[PDB]
RNA sequence: UAGCUAGUAGGUGGGGUAACGGCUCACCUAGGCGACGAUCCCUAGCUGGUCUGAGAGGAUGACCAGCCACACUGGAACUGAGACACGGUCCAGACUCCUACGGGAGGCAGCAGUGGGGAAUAUUGCACAAUGGGCGCAAGCCUGAUGCAGCCAUGCCGCGUG
RNA sequence: CCCGCAGAAGAAGCACCGGCUAACUCCGUGCCAGCAGCCGCGGUAAUACGGAGGGUGCAAGCGUUAAUCGGAAUUACUGGGCGUAAAGCGCACGCAGGCGGUUUGUUAAGUCAGAUGUGAAAUCCCCGGGCUCAACCUGGGAACUGCAUCUGAUACUGGCAAGCUUGAGUCUCGUAGAGGGGGGUAGAAUUCCAGGUGUAGCGGUGAAAUGCGUAGAGAUCUGGAGGAAUACCGGUGGCGAAGGCGGCCCCCUGGACGAAGACUGACGCUCAGGUGCGAAAGCGUGGGGAGCAAACAGGAUUAGAUACCCUGGUAGUCCACGCCGUAAACGAUGUCGACUUGGAGGUUGUGCCCUUGAGGCGUGGCUUCCGGAGCUAACGCGUUAAGUCGACCGCCUGGGGAGUACGGCCGCAAGGUUAAAACUCAAAUGAAUUGACGGGGGCCCGCACAAGCGGUGGAGCAUGUGGUUUAAUUCGAUGCAACGCG
RNA sequence: CGCUUACCACUUUGUGAUUCAUGACUGGGGUGAAGUCGUAACAAGGUAACCGUAGGGGAACCUGCGGUUGGAUCACCUCCU
RNA sequence: AAACUGGUA
RNA sequence: GGGAGAAGGCACGCUGAUAUGUAGGUGAGGUCCCUCGCGGAUGGAGCUGAAAUCAGUCGAAGAUACCAGCUGGCUGCAACU
């Protein structure tokens, strides 16, 4: 059965990038839309759209450089069977700061840079590079 | 192995045992040289060698190898043994310490005297 | 090593301790612990720390410092503010020693030192001059704590052998 | 601590030099003596043994032994694996446990933020100071990654409350199927019994023999008894969780799939222990027993043959009720869920249509083959993944000893399950490459065979060799490729 | 003071459990230049091999039942268009 | 049809 | 199923109290019922009567006399009555 919609979303994004597709089809959710906004702001997707009331649906548009996918790598971190929470003074940085990490702080989800400059830690959702 | 499985049963480090069991980790031990053997090595080698069956002062029956050229160990003689094993000879995992206790040093030795326990020519 | 517990778990009253308490009695209830490992068996003084490792970890607890336990073996209590007491007491036990054979004594896991065991580990030394303790108004006395010295290339560091 | 006298006067050794690993020659020895941390050296030209010269490393030390960590990502939390190298339980159902779709409110446990208290000193680290420098001593700081309390945050996880339908499930109409249990019946064939005709063989092997037959076999025809299995259909077919399930008919009964429509509203996934099913062989009781066939007997083959072969033949194979619980129980691949280019088939449903047709266009379930990216040590897998991910469980840590011993549990027994240590070796192992070989296959050639002639091996003699003897019978050469050879 | 009751150490008896040594004899395992008998496996290893189970035999092994490939070799010119 | 075996380094 | 009464331990007399004789058994009178009376219910006088706890007490000895298993270990034979 389904156990991790966030992992499903990340896997779908990675598979779409590998297959060089235009957009993806998913069921929407609060974390899904929030991390989608975190991605748009970061430059990993053109745009995301949500539609439908009884069965909300979320569609993401992927980005490609001249011949390569923008999302070099993406993996889940705080797995459901093993969750991790980090301090403020220490927070993971992907590719020595070139990448970003999605962290669910008390003041909503945001990147590791934003969380560090705000001054509050939280649960690390995933790394994106 | 899943994290839950590891929680229920942690990883156990591989155990290790010394290849030269001489009581509780002693550097040398003295014995009485029960008897003197001369056995034969394995296939690639062909040369008889000087062996002794030593009875440790507070231990068991072990087999030790007498190095160098020539010795003076016969019947009962108190002698020290150290670690180290001879590959050719099976069951031999100890070396008699030449030039210690009743055991004498090797004659006319000019190189590596510290081993074999040979006094430097005074001059 | 899968079941273990009758003062066992709880309550009322009496007793007891400096103090709460099944700490201990009389009675009432059948409870309490255990797979998040009880009970049983083997091993072990614990820690700050030390070694190793980039880290996480692994090994370890020698010296110094904090806490615990013990003082030939088993048991008990007295005195005392504080002991169930290393150089106190009583009883019992093993061992050793003295004896005029009637009867008595002993406890270095305190500092030296001896026998023994082991591969292996030192002087039967000087001083209370300094620090610190006990008594004393003080002077002062005691202090194998302590300060020094003797032996060992056991370790780290430095110098020479031009 | 300072000063003065004299005088190089009193003060250097240990290991190693084949590769790892810095540093080479000679002599002695000749698989002996010896060396050796691993690979391994030494059987007359040793850089590996012993000595000498030379060189390298360290130095009042040097080397050996003992012990811990590291290297070892070789217990992998950081940070490993299970198709074939060790490793998926034979399969399934399920308690505890682990994890869990979506909408809002609330709590503030987990989580995060700030403050206070604490975390002895010494030790570690940073900046300084003093012993003639250093070791050593010492001032301040940092650290002391922790713990407790209080005050806040509410994104996520958890708790409580209220909802939703996409996960899961129920209802209606149909389909295919060796799904399972019980009962009945049919055809062919083998064997056996009775009878008829008939007469010298039958049978079996590579070739034989045993064996059967003139007391009439075998072959052939008629009648009868009994046991077992269902010939094609039959298939890169089907059903079942697995094991496994084929004549036909009846009764009872499980599962799967298709059409829409309605209903419940997270009711789910996984699962240690536990329970159930589980080929063949095997065991117990009672039946049955045609064929086949362990054991056993005889005949063959062979140097031997208690084997392969032949002639017989008991248990067993069959039935009912119990037990055993093991297989190369294999797809050597755990279950569940999501995503990811295609092509050619099989089997079973269903929708639209010029519907002319054994036709066009779609949509499901199961199943076979080939292949893209990707993965993989490679072979290969590849939408039915061994690709990208998530949840849980089982299992692995060099080879042998050993799935063995002891103990526990189970069984009537055979045995099953859980599961070590001592000791021994430096390997064991997987995939693939080149060669060689095969009592594998294909093609081809040579006086290779076949078809012929003439020979040798028989006799006498010449010559060479082996052996023997001798004072010496000089020394070589030895399958083809030595022997009228030097 | 003496006596007496309660607690209790040494000590004694009976019967169990567990563990360490040792024991006539006996089973299997490992190592060993160069012994004796056979040739079971690797090629189709000359009867394909192996797994479970049962019986048998100096020995490797053989045979029966089921299972696996982790096995080397084929509709003999005839038929389809 | 039969058709074994090959000391050690 | 047994072995097993395995083996081996503790208590045992008399007096008093709990209870002027308790738990228990039996059961008159009185009352009600009238089902039909050798009836039912209720009631309890009287009679009888263990076992146990606490305290005291005598003796060398309290199952005091008669009566009333000896126990354990190895092994041959036959299963057993
Ligand atoms: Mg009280
Ligand atoms: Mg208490
Ligand atoms: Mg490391
Ligand atoms: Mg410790
Ligand atoms: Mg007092
Ligand atoms: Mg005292
Ligand atoms: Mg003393
Ligand atoms: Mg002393
Ligand atoms: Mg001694
Ligand atoms: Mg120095
Ligand atoms: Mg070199
Ligand atoms: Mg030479
Ligand atoms: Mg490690
Ligand atoms: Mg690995
Ligand atoms: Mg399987
Ligand atoms: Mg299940
Ligand atoms: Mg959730
Ligand atoms: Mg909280
Ligand atoms: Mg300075
Ligand atoms: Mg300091
Ligand atoms: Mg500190
Ligand atoms: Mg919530
Ligand atoms: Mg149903
Ligand atoms: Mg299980
Ligand atoms: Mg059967
Ligand atoms: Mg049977
Ligand atoms: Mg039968
Ligand atoms: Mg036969
Ligand atoms: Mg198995
Ligand atoms: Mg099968
Ligand atoms: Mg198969
Ligand atoms: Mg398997
Ligand atoms: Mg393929
Ligand atoms: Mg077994
Ligand atoms: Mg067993
Ligand atoms: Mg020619
Ligand atoms: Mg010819
Ligand atoms: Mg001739
Ligand atoms: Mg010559
Ligand atoms: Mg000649
Ligand atoms: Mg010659
Ligand atoms: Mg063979
Ligand atoms: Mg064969
Ligand atoms: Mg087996
Ligand atoms: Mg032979
Ligand atoms: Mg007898
Ligand atoms: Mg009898």
């Amino acid at each position: 059965s389904m156990q991790d919609p966030i992992a499903d979303m990340l896997t779908r994004i990675r598979n779409g990038q590998a297959a060089n597709k235009a957009a993806v089809t998913m069921p929407s959710s609060k974390l899904k839309v929030a991390i989608a906004n975190v991605l748009k702001e970061e430059g990993f997707i053109e745009d995301f759209k949500v539609e439908g009331d009884t069965k909300p649906e979320l569609e993401l548009t992927l980005k490609y450089f001249q011949g390569k996918a923008v999302v070099e790598s993406i993996q889940r971190v705080s797995r459901p069977g093993l969750r991790i929470y980090k301090r403020k003074d220490e927070l993971p940085k992907v590719m020595a700061g070139l990448g970003i990490a999605v962290v669910s702080t008390s003041k909503g989800v945001m990147t590791d840079r934003a969380a560090r400059q705000a001054g509050l830690g939280g649960e690390i959702i995933c790394y994106v590079a | 192995a899943t994290v839950n499985q590891l929680v229920r049963k942690p990883r156990a480090r591989k155990v290790a045992k010394s290849n030269v069991p001489a009581l509780e980790a002693c550097p040398q031990k003295r014995g009485v040289c029960t008897r003197v053997y001369t056995t034969t090595p394995k296939k690639p080698n062909s040369a008889l060698r000087k062996v002794c069956r030593v009875r440790l002062t507070n231990g068991f029956e072990v087999t030790s190898y007498i190095g160098g050229e020539g010795h003076n160990l016969q019947e009962h003689s108190v002698i020290l043994i150290r670690g180290g094993r001879v590959k050719d000879l099976p069951g031999v995992r100890y070396h008699t310490v030449r030039g210690a206790l009743d055991c004498s040093g090797v004659k006319d030795r000019k190189q590596a005297r510290s081993k074999y326990g040979v006094k430097r020519p005074k001059a």
